[PDB]
């Protein structure tokens, strides 16, 4: 505070001057250091070190401390927090990233005032509100900043942050006008079908430049997929939609697949995690990846697709164009008997490249004919997954020698 | 940049991991599975039976959140296990799912009371990523709940007593401080805590928590009784015996329900063993497992049986099962006595809404008011007690013997099977 410029005389003059200017550079320097050792430590932890920027009320030297920067993370405890970090925030043109650990505040206007300044900064691009009690009533107060014209914000990771569905709405309006937001996440939240019911609202909407976006655990139904489907036919950007960790079973994949099969849709990447999916949609999985040629990775884990699934879905997989690329199947209760289904995946497929087999009962002789298939020629050359799951000496040294003899193949990646 | 993962489902994994089994070590039978399916449910009593879901919910009125919560049982019961096991069931999401984001195990054996640190437990109770997100529902209280699983277990002294409150989790200090911070609930205030202790350790807990919510051990399942004895008899061998002895008898085993009445046969079977006996018994013999719990517990007063003798005595020819203090003082049983015979668990205050004193079991006066005809050295203290003469019913076998077959006397059946 003390080593300013814009003060008066009356006796403020007695401090000195040419050491004023040499503490001024040393304290410069200091911020620079501890800026950019960002770690958990009991030196002044980001927000310590706006508090001494906050004192030294000078845009000449705040601004440029600021810019050693270039990614924030602080937790605002009070509202005097609040307005050193947004002092020092919008002091700030080198800021590509910050994450706002907001404690026991929000639900309230009182954060306000530094909102209000996200949307005014030319830099930022990320801001992360995930894992805080940034409630309804708060999200309110964002999406009005959010609308900002000068706003910038591409990245919107809003996660747990205890949202339902009437921050919906407030969201909708920011996607309907704000042509900077590219990905949005609104997992781990309440924003159930009634909730989507309002988001595809600005889904939907022209001018809607959003890209990606995460509904995972948003206790959603299949009920929410006659929306859904309407997004992805219509949108114009949306390309990567993970609905996965839900309640839209077969019949709500049907629904998706309906309109994702089409061949201009511009779904590239497709998160129906654990859906709670069973065989009985796979043919449905099958049509949008023979006919969508958009679409280059499928993630389906948590699925009890089984042997059934498997062969459903290699009908599609295995069609000339077909053009996905990356598959999960984790604990999708296969066993050895869909072996010779996913070996023909693995030769035949000349599109997949990622197959991320995973915790399932496959079978060790099962793996050992997909070592020996592999051998031919295979473009499967990304992680061929089987983690977490075990296998004998023999199985185990057939997949050692497989990456040894088949150098092209990323990685086979044993729990062992 | 900023990782966007949901790490309370990776601690979840990690937790589910890490507390598969009972011991989670080898040694276990060629470090096999132990498959923590085979636990039996523990059932709890509010200190009224509870279950293991609204433990931390507010009671009846006040609609008050209970924050800290205190497991007593009885040595042998393997409070352990029930701290790991409840850790599993929240991770596979039953149990506390939509009350706990984050649950933290403490393991009060291998945590130091004169290391000075921050709280880095939310750090080492995670998974392997040594950089986790400290700052976020890691950091934010009343969706974490810590388990001090074993308090009496802390290595070293502690101190009830502490100047210091330890607050803000990024400070270091030393490790009793930081535990009594965290009970004392000035560390991320509005967390939960749950504390599982042997009844040793509350005397210097207590004074820590002020207004916890008291959990104690419905009694034992079928199993449970089975692992208490396995457990509390350090060798095997003994523990067969011991169970075997008990094995043979139903009527026992069924009184062995009560967390109490276990402890107190294994006790007495303990002795039997240390004393060094053939074992050629079949307890229910219940005057054999109770002369034998008496030595253990009276040898380590011994002189003051008589006024509780004479107490149960009155007991059962009354059939008075409540005593009012009065009756302690007529018969010359109190202050010093009654409290000595108090810690030397053998009777209750009946602290559950009533203002009488008891035997620990019905089993237990009629086996004292037997006592009551036997014992002998000559005391004058109980002609000159307050409440003299006393109506010391009779020490008369005969007029026992005579009623036996009266329920107006409180059948004495079981007095005169105890003092055959």
């Amino acid at each position: 505070g003390l080593v300013n410029q814009e003060r008066t005389s009356y006796l403020e003059k007695k401090l000195s001057c040419k050491i004023s200017q040499q503490i001024r550079l040393e304290l410069l320097k200091w911020i620079e250091v501890k800026a950019k050792a960002k770690k958990l430590q009991i030196q002044p932890s980001q927000l310590e070190l706006f508090y001494c920027l906050y004192e030294m009320q000078e845009e000449d030297f705040v601004q440029r401390a600021m810019d050693y920067f270039p990614k924030i993370e602080i937790n605002l405890s009070t509202r005097m927090d609040h307005m050193v970090s947004s002092f020092c925030i919008e002091n700030c043109h080198r800021v590509e990233s910050l994450s706002l650990g907001f404690l026991h505040n929000l639900t309230s206007s009182f954060c306000r005032g530094l909102f209000s300044v996200l949307s005014t900064s030319q830099s930022l691009t990320e801001l992360d509100l995930s894992d805080n009690s940034l409630g309804d009533p708060g999200m309110r107060v964002l999406c009005e900043t959010l609308q900002h014209p000068g706003c910038n914000i591409r990245r919107l990771w809003l996660g747990r942050c205890g949202l339902s569905h009437e921050c919906c709405f407030d969201i909708s309006l920011v996607l309907s006008s704000n042509q900077k937001l590219v990905e949005l996440d609104l997992s781990d939240n309440a924003l159930g079908d009634f909730g989507i019911r309002l988001l595809c609202v600005g889904l939907k909407h022209l001018l809607c430049n959003l890209k990606k976006l995460w509904l995972v655990s948003c206790c959603l139904t299949s009920a929410c997929c006659q929306d859904l489907a309407s997004v992805l036919s219509t949108s114009h950007s949306l390309t990567r939609l993970y609905v996965g960790e839900n309640a839209l079973g077969d019949s709500g994949v049907a629904i998706l697949c309906e309109k994702a099969k089409n061949p201009q849709c511009n779904l590239q990447k497709l998160g129906l995690v654990n859906s709670g999916l069973t065989s009985v949609c796979c043919s449905a999985l099958s049509s949008v990846l023979s006919t969508n040629q958009n679409l280059t990775h499928l993630y389906l884990r948590g699925n009890t697709l089984g042997d059934k699934g498997i062969k459903l879905l290699c009908e599609g997989l295995l069609h000339p164009d077909c053009k996905l690329q990356v598959l999960e199947l984790d604990n999708c209760n296969l066993t050895s008997h869909c072996c010779w289904d996913l070996s023909t995946l693995l030769t035949s497929s000349q599109s997949l490249r990622k197959l991320s087999l995973g915790n399932n009962d496959l079978g060790d002789l099962g793996v050992m004919m997909f070592c020996e298939v592999l051998k031919q020629q295979s473009c499967l050359l990304q992680n061929l997954g089987l983690s977490e799951m075990y296998f004998n000496y023999e199985t185990k040294s057939a997949l050692e020698t497989l990456q040894e003899e088949k150098p092209e193949l990323t990685v086979v990646f044993e729990p062992s | 940049c900023k990782m966007k993962k949901d790490y309370r489902k990776k601690y979840r994994k990690y937790v589910r991991s890490r507390f598969q089994c009972i011991e989670d070590r080898n040694a276990r039978l060629g470090e096999s599975v132990s498959l923590n399916k085979r636990y039996t449910r523990l059932r709890l009593i509010k200190e009224s039976p509870i279950k293991m879901e609204l433990l931390f919910d507010p009671d009846d009125e006040h609609s008050e959140p209970v924050h800290t919560v205190v497991f007593q049982g009885a040595a042998g019961i393997g409070k352990t296990i029930l701290a790991r096991k409840m850790m599993l069931d929240w991770a596979s999401g039953t149990l506390y799912q939509d009350r706990f984001d984050y649950l933290f195990y403490i393991h009060c054996r291998e945590v130091s009371l004169v290391t000075q640190r921050s709280l880095g437990d939310l750090i080492m109770s995670c998974c392997p990523d040594p950089n986790p997100p400290i700052h976020k529902i890691v950091r934010k209280p009343s969706r974490i709940l810590f388990l001090m699983d074993g308090f009496d277990e802390l290595q070293g002294a502690f101190d009830e007593h502490i100047g210091p409150l330890c607050t803000d989790w990024q400070k270091a200090e030393r490790g009793d401080i930081l535990l009594s911070s965290l009970i004392r609930k000035k560390l991320l205030p509005e967390a939960s805590l749950l504390i599982t202790t042997r009844p040793v350790a509350l005397e210097k807990l207590q004074h820590l928590l002020d207004h916890p919510r008291h959990v104690e051990i419905l009694g034992f399942s079928e199993a449970k009784r089975k692992e208490y004895f396995f457990k509390y008899f350090s060798d095997e061998a003994q523990a067969r015996a011991a169970f075997s002895l008990i094995q043979e008898n139903e009527v026992l085993f069924t009184m062995c329900f009560i967390p109490l009445v276990c402890w107190i046969v294994c006790t007495g079977l303990k002795q039997q063993m240390e004393s060094g006996k053939s074992l050629a018994q079949t307890s229910k013999t219940t005057t054999a497992v109770y002369v034998f719990f008496l030595s253990s517990l009276l040898q380590p007063l011994c002189a003051h049986l008589w006024g509780l003798c004479s107490l149960a005595a009155d007991g059962i020819w009354n059939q008075k099962i409540l005593f009012e203090e009065s009756d302690l003082r007529n018969h010359g049983l109190q202050k010093a006595d009654v409290s000595a015979f108090l810690r030397m668990n053998l009777f209750q205050k009946e602290v559950d809404c009533e203002k009488f004193y008891s035997f620990i079991h019905m089993t237990f006066q009629e086996f004292f008011a037997a006592m009551y005809y036997l014992l002998e050295e000559e005391k004058e203290g109980r002609t000159n007690v307050p409440g003299s003469r006393l109506k010391l019913p009779s020490r008369d076998v005969t007029v026992l013997l005579e009623n036996y077959g009266k329920f107006e006397k409180g059948y004495l059946i079981f007095v005169v099977r105890f003092l055959f």
